[PDB]
């Protein structure tokens, strides 16, 4: 059988000895022993030291000079942004439930967690999204005689803050609820409980068809398209040596990039479709975090592979994090 | 004929122009430079200050 | 409010002539001597559609150029040169009839020593270099009047040890592309033509769609 | 074949008027003038900050009204303005792409331009709606113009490629007068503040002054080990301030044939663009490569004020005549106010 539910919580484990108690008041220790609290307490401390100074540092980058910023770093100063909420939000609050009894908050203290840690979220996936796009649109030239210019990444900007705002607060009134699901540290989404007076699975099949097919779809798209233009144009000028380094740049960067988009945001995914397809299966506590580990260190290893690794940043952040030497 | 020999010339002309042009008293004038710079400084717009009143720069 | 409102207007007018003009590569022409200039501009203005610097502009393939000319105002070079930083692709010209120029105005100048002593005052000249060159070089026909002797070891000292064709036009243009400096990333792209030649603007557009693709990327920081 | 011995003439009266010129051999002023005071130090903060062009900026002037600026942009644009309310009063386009200079009117009327190809451009501006017609093309040279200053509403001057310099009249479209004999090409110059003189600067660091009404040459003065680029004088005709691409800003009197005052510095190793002097004559403003608008004293030789205005290298700069505000230009488009 499925988890046990109160009213307005849901825990994966059976009713069957009857032990488990609120998730909210007096403290837990019998759907996880206290050396894997205190190691994910560890974690994700340590997930704050690392992931603090990376987003300030790019921030007082950008701030110093403005040889940088340019019609087209917006984007990307927007991913830089929108991981501080991640880290500053969603992350010192699961610190202070995994050392101190559990998640002593309240629910509107798990409704407010679970807004400001779905937002820094879908900021980030479909900020990757308009990134690919407007790769795509300035390198390969798909339309006649269309330049770039400010107005079109300030409406970029607007576009990804309009989508992943409108499409993860409804679930704060109506369509679905905040709970806090796994081992009670951080409130998610409800796409696991099958309450069905809160139309749960309209949420699921809505998340599922368009917040991971078709960004999936128009990255494969995007990048696809910019590969065979490069290596269709490194094709034509032979024995220029330069170009002939473009190409192997740029084809290890796309497969970096989109391997780890996907290596980033696909066990959600995962647990989702294995939910909808098996209605009733039963699972243990700890299964149902490894999908919120395998997102959360997209708040490091996702600026890493844009912002350090990227050209014309790095040069010159590092002359000026000690400006000693490289 | 068109600049190599007639350059030479127009410039030796120009030098024996020159040589008859009498100056001396650099001390002289050097005090007279002095003294009007500092017969006027005083009254000078940029080496004070702005009282905010006629300098039409107000931040608006 | 009538003069803020005539200059809102004017605002407007500056700015959409300014994003009409950004579409545009502004190429820019030299090269010293009767180096084929009146070939090369012949050939690129009117043939596909069958004293201060002159400015010829023409078209083709969805790309509108636009090239200019210093050869009519000659003066002190370094000092209005600057004035044409950031165009994008610097034709040369040269001529490979250089060999049996004996003088243009001296007594005793070949001209090969001449344009290669031109050739090296740009690029290590540091306004430009980050700007890549597309050298050409024509009068062919007359180079294929080297099967009668005319040893190439009149302007050079004994290198290219033949006296065909296939072999001593490799070895000028391995003496052009040696003296570049390739200090940052720019590459030279070569070329061969004649007078009676035709479609060499298929090669300048080959060209120059390799310093956009190639120089996006840069600005994307993918590359 | 018997120049040489012309050469060997010209040698020894050059050596003699420079033991000439060292008869008096008295010092520069800071020798002498120990009883002064410095001039403390003295800041400057932008006031307004102008807008709108898209190139680089070469020159621009200030108008006798001490009310409006013209600048000239690469692509075409010449733009005039006011600076009070800091919105644009015309807009005029180029039959030319380039400019390298500007010039106002004395009569406060209408303007002159032109660049790299061979002609001055004047442009009526005062009955013309909008967009203004070109009033006249003055050609007469093979090679690219410097400077044009305007001495009255009728007579230019100009300075250009061909190591010449032309004393113009506009209705009549043709040379009234040269002024030749100039080793190198000349760069810049300025018109004395009576209508009389002008001096003139070249590649050989050969200032040299010139009348207009006899037309023939006055005087050299060589100071300097490298070539120059900007020359004007102080406001009441005595003596002229100089500035060099070696950082070696100079100034001579106009009867004395002396350099009077060096204002070299130690620290500072790349050139300057353009030197004007205030309405006082108590500091010397000038503007370098290294994106500096540094300004010096015009007495004991020191770094009075710095201001860092903007990232490129300042272009050209010129203090208006009632000395309530100076203005420079960058080399990306924005036209700083400095108070
Ligand atoms: C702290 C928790 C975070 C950042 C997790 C956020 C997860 C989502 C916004 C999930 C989205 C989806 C689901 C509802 C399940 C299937 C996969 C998605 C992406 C469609």
């Amino acid at each position: 059988m499925n988890g046990t539910e109160g009213p307005n919580f849901y825990v994966p484990f059976s009713n069957k000895t009857g032990v488990v108690r609120s998730p909210f008041e007096a403290p837990q220790y019998y759907l996880a022993e206290p050396w894997q609290f205190s190691m994910l307490a560890a974690y994700m401390f340590l997930l704050i030291m690392l992931g603090f100074p990376i987003n300030f540092l790019t921030l007082y980058v950008t701030v110093q000079h403005k040889k940088l910023r340019t019609p087209l770093n917006y984007i990307l100063l927007n991913l830089a942004v929108a991981d501080l909420f991640m880290v500053f939000g969603g992350f010192t609050t699961t610190l202070y439930t995994s050392l101190h009894g559990y998640f002593v908050f309240g629910p509107t203290g798990c409704n407010l967690e679970g807004f400001f840690a779905t937002l820094g979220g879908e900021i980030a996936l479909w900020s990757l999204v308009v990134l690919a796009i407007e790769r795509y649109v300035v390198v390969c030239k798909p339309m006649s005689n269309f330049r770039f210019g400010e107005n079109h990444a300030i409406m970029g900007v607007a576009f990804t803050w309009v989508m992943a705002l409108a499409c993860a607060a409804p679930p704060l009134v109506g369509w679905s609820r905040y709970i806090p699901e796994g081992m009670q540290c951080s409130c998610g989404i409800d796409y696991y409980t099958p309450h069905e007076e809160t139309n749960n699975e309209s949420f699921v099949i809505y998340m599922f068809v368009v917040h991971f097919i078709i960004p999936l779809i128009v990255i494969f798209f995007c990048y696809g398209q910019l590969v065979f233009t490069v290596k269709e144009a490194a094709a034509q000028q032979q024995e220029s040596a330069t170009t002939q380094k473009a190409e192997k740049e740029v084809t290890r960067m796309v497969i970096i990039m989109v391997i780890a988009f996907l290596i980033c945001w696909l066990p959600y995914a995962g647990v989702a479709f294995y939910i909808f397809t098996h209605q009733g299966s039963d699972f243990g506590p700890i299964f149902m975090t490894i999908p919120a580990f395998f997102a959360k260190t997209s708040a490091v290893y996702n600026p890493v592979i844009y912002i350090m690794m990227n050209k014309q940043f790095r040069n010159c952040m590092v002359t000026t994090l000690c400006c000693g030497k490289n | 004929d068109l600049t190599e020999k007639d350059k030479l010339k127009m410039e030796v002309d120009q030098l024996k122009k020159e040589v008859t042009l009498e100056r001396m008293l650099v001390s002289k004038c050097c005090e007279e430079f002095r003294d009007y710079v500092e017969e006027r400084s005083g009254e000078d717009p940029l080496v004070k200050g702005i009282p905010e009143d006629k300098n039409p720069f107000k931040e608006l | 409010s009538a003069e803020e409102k005539h200059s809102r207007e004017l605002e407007k007018k500056l700015k959409e002539d300014a994003e009409k003009d950004a579409r545009t590569v502004k190429l820019l022409l030299l090269g010293a001597g009767e180096s084929g200039k009146s070939t090369i501009v012949k050939q690129m203005k009117i043939i596909h559609q069958d004293t201060g610097i002159i400015e010829t502009q023409f078209s083709f393939k969805d790309l509108n150029f636009r090239m200019f000319d210093v050869g009519g105002q000659r003066s002190e070079r370094k000092k209005w040169i600057h004035c044409f930083e950031g165009v994008t692709a610097i034709i040369f010209c040269v001529a490979l009839s250089d060999y049996d120029m004996v003088l243009v105005e001296d007594d005793e100048v070949n001209r090969m020593h001449e344009s290669m002593h031109l050739f090296n005052s740009i690029c290590n000249n540091k306004w430009f270099t980050d700007t890549s060159i597309i050298l050409f070089l024509n009068k062919k026909d007359l180079f294929e009047e080297k099967i009668k002797k005319s040893p190439l070891s009149i302007c050079f000292p004994d290198y290219a040890g033949s006296n065909t064709y296939e072999e001593a036009g490799n070895y000028i243009k391995v003496q052009f592309l040696e003296l570049n400096m390739r200090r940052d990333v720019k590459e030279i792209y070569s070329h061969m033509t004649c007078a009676t030649d035709t479609q060499n603007v298929k090669f300048v557009f080959d060209a120059v769609t390799d310093i956009i693709i190639k120089e996006n990327l840069k600005d994307c920081g993918l590359f | 074949s018997e120049l040489d011995q012309l050469r060997q003439e010209a040698e020894q009266l050059k050596n003699q008027i420079r033991d000439a010129r060292k008869a008096c051999a008295d010092a520069t002023l800071s020798q002498i003038t120990n009883n002064i005071d410095p001039v403390g130090r003295i800041q400057m903060r932008t006031r307004r900050t102008l807008r709108g062009h898209l190139a680089k900026i070469y020159a621009m002037h200030w108008g006798t009204d001490s009310r409006l600026l013209l600048s000239a942009s690469q692509d075409g644009k010449l733009i005039i303005w006011d600076s009070y309310t800091t919105n644009k009063v015309h807009a005029i386009p180029l039959r030319s792409s380039w400019v390298m200079t500007c010039a106002y009117a004395p009569s406060g009327n209408y303007v002159a331009c032109g660049g790299l190809d061979n002609i001055c451009s004047i442009y009526n501006l005062k009955t013309r709606e909008g967009n203004v017609r070109v009033s006249r093309e003055l050609a007469g040279h093979t090679g690219y113009l410097s400077c044009c200053r305007f001495l009255d509403d009728n007579q230019i001057v100009t300075s250009s490629g061909d190591t010449t310099c032309a004393l113009w009249d506009i209705e009549t479209g043709q040379q009234t007068t040269t002024f030749t004999g100039h080793t190198g090409d000349v760069m810049s110059l300025s018109l004395a503040p009576d209508t009389r003189l002008f001096v003139s600067g070249a590649c050989d660091a050969s200032a040299k002054l010139w009348d207009v009404r006899e037309g023939m040459c006055r005087q050299t003065f060589t100071g300097h080990e490298s070539d120059i680029n900007a020359i004007c004088f102080f406001p009441n005709g005595n003596a002229f301030a100089t500035g060099s691409d070696d950082a070696t800003c100079r100034l001579f009197d106009l009867r004395a044939d002396q350099e009077l005052m060096t204002y070299s510095h130690d620290n500072i190793i790349c050139g300057i663009t353009s030197v004007s002097f205030s309405k006082s004559g108590r500091l010397l403003l000038a503007g370098y490569d290294d994106f500096n608008c540094n300004v010096w004293d015009a007495l004991k030789a020191d770094r009075a004020g710095v201001l860092a205005g903007h990232d490129n290298r300042v272009s050209c700069l010129g203090v208006t005549d009632d000395g309530m505000a100076v203005a420079t230009g960058s080399w990306d488009s924005f036209l700083k106010i400095w108070n």
